[PDB]
């Protein structure tokens, strides 16, 4: 087994591409990233036991939230023109783009390197302009990927 | 544009140095220098010659992390600029103009100075610290602050 | 591309224009500015599996948040006639008055400039006073736009 | 058009008239002041497009919050004794004391002079005790009017 | 009319009164509270107008709210034992014990002096014990009146 | 009757009884202790009057509340055993287990002594771990009573 | 009986276990562990009687909240595997994986050890990556076991 | 219309001498000076002269951003008032005048001074330092705030 | 009134020398004074004469705005009592006098004084410093503070 | 009660001197003593003597309302006790037996003592003071916390 | 079982004695003292003898309530041990072994020592103050904190 | 790899020694000290000689707790980093090398330096101090913090 340890939050390459092509989509100034892997769980009670039966998992997706402080044009314009297209403005179709997502960090020793990567993750909402007096602008994006597609050491 | 100067002193030095003759409300152009341009028995101007401003950093610059990428410090910089006069009207006339003058650039996007931001930011009044048998100085002083996103080449 | 880059808050320029002459209506003063395009996502699951089968968008809107504390008498006359018109007093009838919005912000090295632009934004409650004992009055405006119309760089 | 301006809270004289006289009715020592002219919106969205197709508004009234410090026993006998007569107790009787409001405040330079005046407001609740130990006591009112029949510059 | 003023907390004086007798039923060390006269608002909207047509108020009640530092142990029996009783545990009965309460208060030059009276004040639950390490006990009661008896100036 | 006083929080010693046997149940580390006498109210209205025409009370219970600091595994292994028995797994049947409560209250300047005793005390959840690291352990209980069986001056 | 005793934190060894071996499974740095045996109540009102005539309890489940700091690659592959197997990627299967949990922790004093052991804790969702800048990352679980499989005394 | 001073010192001076000679308490009107126009042993009245009023800028005015816009600061300013006499009935009299004076003005929205608010915000007595076996000045002061939106050069 | 005094200095001197010979506890009753009444090195009673009491305010009054109104400040007041006397008893029952005292018009709604309130807030006891050695005085204090509405003439 | 006395400093030196013989660690039972019992060359014992203690209140005792009645002051007092000694195991053990005195009647309901509550708040190492080559004393202190609800008289 | 100390210095002395030579970094195991063991002039070690570490308690030692049954202390206690040498890497080596020795019994659950915890909490280096003509002591010193549940006898 | 050393001055010492020539803007590559390395009188460069860095730790390291399992701390550290020269352009241009060289290694996975984080977290100007008349050095300074997981001997 490989011995877990303490991970430094700034050590995290995060990445985006457009999984038509595998070719980056420019995105930068991360702050906070949290990725969670999730399922509904339906537990199984009866009659017969005060005691869970049964429990089964169901409705996988993987929460994406990250908040970051430079602005991407391409990457604003990548959502907007969904999947295979950049555009200027809003688009009147129901396709939402798809981002592949990829975070790689070494661990506090350099022990072991976790590469995580998600597919197909989608944002309900994109913030444009988010600004606040005497500061620099803030952003926040909530998403969903359709599956982890790899969670490994990929050191050495 | 205007000054383009490695060090913020020396910044505020030359946009004050950079104003109009018709800016400053007196008769003639104070004179602008670095704090350790004079002796302290010399400082302040002498009869018949122009104010002087006094220049330099008082307090800690800040250094803060902007992101996860590390490419750049939100940089955080202080600064005092004092007027020495005979004259108790002109240290005050000299207060206005130097909120004035700097009130310029105030929003600047890196266009004139190397900075997002050069702001007054509070202003003191000492007139009340000169003797009134002897002749001697006035002063009265502005305090600026000043921001801007500083490299790193952590990434090269 | 475009590299991502921060942006300095009070760098950003807005304005709001009756689109019925691409007139200026007279705003000023704001301290927040949230601009976030929208869409309702409804995902696909089947007894087939417990990934997700497809997603789609649907109900677009621009949502808009200002804060602001420059008091706009025509911007509330206009939002109380509905539009084409101005009014001293509610108007008891159904349609809001639609605002073209647009924001343009320079990028924090100028490296870019953000011109973003929102159709139809209505505001379904208007603040009028906003009183605090010892303080100056700060209103909040919550409105929904139909589209982006335009997101570029502006730049050159 | 007139400038949009900055305005100092405590500038704005509140008045109450009772509608059946115009006849003020005495109430002072407010701290906060909150008045929100608003409609519900319905959006109209079909299978044709993503977009919003039409906007329209409906149930207007005028939501009024008010924070106030001196006990007034006119406006809480108005406030029992429902339309056009004072009460030392709560009435069995289905109309609600509506109260004709006005406040009058000058921008900060005096540059215009706002009267936002609302008809027909009622307040569900109204605060009477509102004791805690080693203060003065402060009272909440919440209520809506019917609505603005006034918002004007009356400078002049 | 009345001048308006404000009002010192601690010159209130509250007291509870049994409704069979108008005897006084012992109560001390109150740190906050709160009556509040309060009805139900229903409003009439048609297709007629975007304005509202009708209000009228049902469903009165007087909201009150104690926060007190002295245990009584009178209050709590008689609360346990209902109308006309007094009791040393829980009773297994249908009425609620009804609480005439009073709340005499001189403004803050002594202008006025209001006098608030609510009939039958009942309260859904009682703390008998409320401890935290290192403090004396505080406890906190919320009720209902059906009415309130008086509101008036009892100067002179 | 005896005069309102103030109360000690840590004059009260709280303790736990076996119902089967009055044995007392081994429990200490209090830090908060909140107990309350409960009813669920309902209130009669009608088209006759806008005032409470009836109140009565209803659903009994009395809520205890306990954060303690001293873990103790009688308490714990009661819990889990149910009425009349121990065990050191959970039990898979349908009796909770049912805890008579006391606790025993000097006021401060030992005027009364409030006995607080309650009856059929149970719990829906029992906390066994509860770490924060460089923290010692602390617990929360929520449970309710079947009633009040003593409120009385035990003094004398 | 054991008398009942203060615990500090960190004297808790956390332990997870696959339940087909009884093998561990490598988990560490715990900040925060909450585990707590739950059942819904069901509480018998009537009629005939005001107070609580039975209540039972059903759906018990052991509520597991853990906050933790060292990233553990093992114990994620295993949560994505499912019972029996590890995997690198979701896996498009109904069984989540099960994991029995102890934690053995001595008394402040020695005076007891308990163990807490809790069988088939499962998650509904697992954080991977938890980044937030300038910090090490920082992870919350949240499931449930079917029972407490032991809680004794482990000294001796 | 009463000073439209340059500086906040020069504006109290030009207030406390606006004052008609009705509104100071003693028989004699006191004399109004800058604390620098005196030299240390001259300070303060002889006997047979008017009571003297030292007015300064004790410590730093704030420059605070209003808005986006930079079009304005949010300036806040800070005085010092002292009273010098040999009467200790005097200098009460006088911080009773002082206070009376200077609380007109209290929101004057820019129609008497330059600001929108002068107000004393505390007062001090220092008799207690006058040593009673020598005549010597009893003093005392008034702290005064200042409060207004002053201009910037950013937007010519 | 008992005092209606123009200053809190002579206020709170006015309610010490109102109080009885009974209920101060020493055969003979205190004489009170200003502190600055008595030079330093005659500063306490000589022998064969009562304990003395000096008042003054050691701290700055606080004037807050009560409302948007401006015809009152909330005005809170400082001041201490110092006992001497070369009686290490007499001083401690002093102590207890002078709070008792003041301990009247705790509440007084300007009835006996012209506050609100007159409170002690805290007391100091000053034997340790007293040189063993040496006749030469105990010393023991009393905080207290003094709350009322002031009023500002603002709107005549 | 072991006290009954009139403050705090002689309350604290009535718990030392109660303490039976026993109690105390070394072989002689330590001197009581105010701080000011002794003058300074001659603080602390002589060889062939018990070891002293001295108490005094270093600190302003507290007086905080307790509720709008105001029939009592919340009284917090401050105390030091400092054991002097020529051997620095005996400092140590006066430390502990200091402790262990006053840490009976934690929670004295005011039956040994005019105190709610008599406390060790903590403790203070001098020993580093000491200079070796001189046989001068070894100092070490327990800090005291005292608390109790203190009658006003304000309702006779 | 190592030290069993009666107080925290002594503790801490035991601890860094108990250590083996094998554990210390240098060719010599360093002597241990209190601070007051040697006189100003003579401390630190002289050339050719062992380095020497002083061990007293700088600050107050925090005595807690740890709950309302009032039987333990929540006791915090505060230490420095200080390392002399004329070796500047010495001193450096010393710190590092005094942070490592001291960081068994991190969680000793009073199975050591008397305590929970002991901790080293910060490091000091003093290393720049030496002056660099003479041969003088290098400084460097290890802050340590520690604590436990410390026995109140109030409950016998 | 490029340091590995057993402190933090020594660390930052290696770093600093390790800059290729080409990365210092002046002429000649400064020369770097531990602060004690050099005599007072003789501290900083002589003429004709390269300008020197003095770097030392000014205040105490930070070693708080990483987990429950107490296997690591979370060590936060703090040097400054002083430029001397004759040159006040040299010590300005010093500044911005040492931030732009110790800007490497922002996030290491202890790759380079033993350590996760190596960052300037401020800067300091004291060239005002440098008096004028005389020749003197000029100095001016960066703050450096420096953050790792640091081992115990806990669990060895």
């Amino acid at each position: 087994a490989t011995s877990p340890e303490g991970i430094w939050s700034n050590s995290g390459a995060l990445t985006f591409e457009d999984p038509a092509d595998d070719s980056e989509i420019l995105f930068a100034g991360v702050r906070d990233v949290t990725i969670t892997p999730a399922y509904e769980h339906a537990e199984l009670y009866t009659i017969d036991s005060t005691f869970r039966d049964e429990v089964k998992r169901y409705e996988h997706n993987v929460n994406v939230e990250i908040t970051y402080a430079k602005f991407s044009l391409e990457f604003a314009q990548e959502w907007l023109g969904g999947p295979g297209a950049t555009a200027t403005a809003s688009q009147d179709d129901s396709d939402p783009m798809k981002f592949n997502l990829e975070n790689v960090t070494p661990s506090a020793s350099g022990g072991f390197e976790r590469t995580t990567a998600v597919e197909n993750v989608v944002f309900p909402e994109l913030p444009l302009d988010s600004a606040t007096y005497g500061e620099y602008e803030e952003y926040s994006l909530t998403g969903s990927g359709r599956s982890v597609t790899n969670l490994a050491d990929t050191s050495g | 544009a205007t000054t383009s100067a490695s060090h913020h002193v020396q910044a505020i030095i030359d946009l004050l140095e950079a104003a109009p003759d018709a800016d400053w409300t007196p008769t003639q152009t104070p004179t602008v220098k670095r704090y350790w341009d004079d002796a302290q028995s010399e400082r302040g101007p002498g009869a018949d010659m122009p104010a002087i401003l006094y220049v330099w950093s008082p307090t800690t610059s800040s250094l803060d992390r902007f992101s996860m990428d590390g490419d750049v410090f939100d940089q955080n910089d202080s600064i005092e600029v004092q007027a020495w006069s005979f004259d108790e009207t002109e240290v005050e006339q000299l207060q206005g103009d130097i909120v004035q003058i700097l009130s310029e650039y105030l929003d600047d996007n890196e266009v004139q100075t190397p900075y997002s931001d050069v702001a007054p930011t509070g202003t003191n009044d000492f007139r009340e610290q000169t003797p009134a048998r002897t002749t001697g100085h006035y002063i009265m002083s502005v305090e600026v602050e000043t921001r801007g996103l500083s490299e790193t080449a952590k990434n090269a």
